[PDB]
């Protein structure tokens, strides 16, 4: 009997099977529909992107179309890793702080619609603190929908000091989809949008000093980058490499008063005990597919330093890995005997009803 | 976005402790443990916690992840027993290794009523008591084959 993980981002889909040491599947959490006003799931609606709107049933972590949602379900369970889910315990993933409903219907909808024979729904930032071989410290978890803190300590995350944010890597990707059209690139559409995030995985990065790369920016060509079009037209861009992933630490570039991912670190560590704060701030663990960009290990390292006691050890650990840690952390517990003991079982869901998710996951 | 009405309302709570203390009633390493002054040690394989022979106490391969539980006397009550849990990271232990020691090593804490003081200890940066444990810690190459298949 094999687990399945199912890590189900905003943005992308990770899933597999426990025990392997990386997701077997991992696709855009989309459905798509006519762009001419039936449809068509995660890569089958990548590859006809050029007809179709792109439409996300997971926004800021939180499902708000249930029937697209349950199409990404069927789809990765029968078209992507070919199984019968019916034949398989199955972990599922969130962000802290989502409200009881989200995993009340995601318990309801594996077990009555897949019958599934058990089931657990992980807090996605202790995964990753396991992945990296932690019991204790400050996660930040970045992806393309939710960016949140998750202080931990002896296996045990610190629930009044969770931090989280609406700003993640769609924010970033829209901004740059903003300040590119402003040289002079239009993209608009939910298809060219897919050319920015491609722009955006490649050629962004993190300054150490946001000033002074602006200044090198507009003197000379040094850090320009070429990127070639699908119809092979080569663009060129320049600060704008840099100016998308300061939006984490910069909020109000988007227009929003609030703080950056350092801040909203710091804060965190300091809403807890004082005398744990020290192992917290030697252990920042960077999870999640936003954290990927050069730069931004250095970058949070020198702001947290400004921010903490003089004496204080800081030190942030970015796994190379990390856009699959949560996934990984979800292998290696649903690997073990005494973790899959806590899962709810179909016998279970049928005396208690989906109230019984948040009696047995923690 | 506030606690209640949550899916973290229920972290920190009895039912929570309860639920866990349970869990760890499920693994077979951990019955006797922590019963006498001493050092009792497992190593994981292929996501097994497998007691490593006293003989053998101190050495530790490399290539993996082991869990070392310290019973001792606190200061406050001589006949009462206290707990230091290390787990021991070689330098070249797998990913699989290292988060099942972890994970167990809050397990163990469970077990033990949440008595137990963790301590991460890497190869190369183990602390002081660690190190005092072995008043004599060896290092050996080698280890055990990771319990992750690899996905080409
Ligand atoms: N190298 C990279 N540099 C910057 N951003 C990246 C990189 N690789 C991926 N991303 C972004 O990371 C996001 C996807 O990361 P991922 O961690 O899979 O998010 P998710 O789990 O789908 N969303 P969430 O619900 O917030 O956890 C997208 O916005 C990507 O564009
Ligand atoms: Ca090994
Ligand atoms: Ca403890
Ligand atoms: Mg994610």
């Amino acid at each position: 009997t094999t687990a399945l993980v199912c890590d189900n981002g905003s943005g992308l889909v990770k899933a597999g099977f426990a025990g392997d040491d990386a997701p077997r599947a991992v696709f855009p959490s989309i459905v798509g529909r006519p762009r001419h006003q039936d449809s068509y799931v995660g890569d089958e609606a990548q590859s006809k992107r050029g007809i179709l709107t792109l439409k996300y049933p997971i926004e800021h972590g939180i499902i708000t179309n249930w029937d697209d949602m349950e199409k990404i379900w069927h789809h990765t369970f029968y078209n992507e890793l070919r199984v019968a889910p019916e034949e398989h315990p199955t972990l599922l993933t969130e962000a802290a702080l989502n409200p009881k409903a989200n995993r009340e219907k995601m318990t309801q909808i594996m077990f009555e619609t897949f019958n599934v024979p058990a089931m657990y729904v992980a807090i996605q930032a202790v995964l990753s603190l396991y992945a990296s071989g932690r019991t204790t410290g400050i996660v930040l978890d970045s992806g393309d929908g939710v960016t949140h803190n998750v202080p931990i300590y002896e296996g045990y995350a610190l629930p009044h000091a969770i931090m989280r944010l609406d700003l993640a890597g769609r924010d970033l990707t829209d901004y740059l989809m903003k300040i590119l059209t402003e040289r002079g690139y239009s993209f608009v559409t939910t298809a060219e949008r897919e050319i920015v995030r491609d722009i955006k995985e490649k050629l962004c990065y993190v300054a150490l000093d946001f000033e002074n790369e602006m200044a090198t920016a507009a003197s000379s060509s040094s850090l320009e980058k070429s990127y070639e079009l699908p119809d092979g037209q080569v663009i060129t861009i320049g600060n704008e490499r840099f100016r998308c992933p300061e939006t984490l630490f910069q909020p109000s570039f988007i227009g929003m008063e609030s703080a950056g991912i350092h801040e909203t670190t710091y804060n965190s560590i300091m809403k807890c005990d004082i005398d744990i704060r020290k192992d917290l701030y030697a252990n920042n663990v960077l999870s999640g597919g936003t954290t990927m960009y050069p730069g931004i290990a250095d970058r949070m390292q020198k702001e947290i330093t400004a921010l903490a006691p003089s004496t204080m050890k800081i030190k942030i650990i970015a796994p190379p890995e990390r856009k699959y840690s949560v996934w990984i952390g979800g292998s290696i517990l649903a690997s073990l005997s005494t973790f899959q003991q806590m899962w709810i079982s179909k016998q279970e869901y049928d005396e208690a009803g989906p109230s019984i998710v948040h009696r047995k996951c923690f | 976005y506030n606690i209640a009405d949550s899916n973290i309302a229920n972290l920190g709570t009895e039912l929570e402790k309860k639920v866990k203390l349970e869990a760890s009633q499920h693994e077979d390493a951990w019955k006797g443990a922590g019963k006498q002054v001493g050092v009792e040690i497992w190593r994981i394989q292929q996501f097994k916690v497998v007691p490593v022979p006293k003989k053998h106490h101190g050495s530790f391969y490399t290539g993996d992840s082991y869990i070392v539980l310290s019973t001792y006397h606190p200061k406050t009550n001589p006949d009462k027993l206290a707990y230091d849990v290390h787990f021991w990271l070689g330098a070249f232990t797998t990913q699989d290794e290292a988060g099942t020691a972890a994970y167990k090593t809050v397990e163990l804490d469970d077990y033990l009523g949440g008595l137990p003081v963790q301590y991460r200890e890497v190869q190369g940066y183990e602390s002081e008591r660690f190190l005092s444990l072995f008043p004599g810690l060896r290092i050996l190459d080698g280890g055990v084959e990771t319990g992750f298949h690899h996905v080409e």
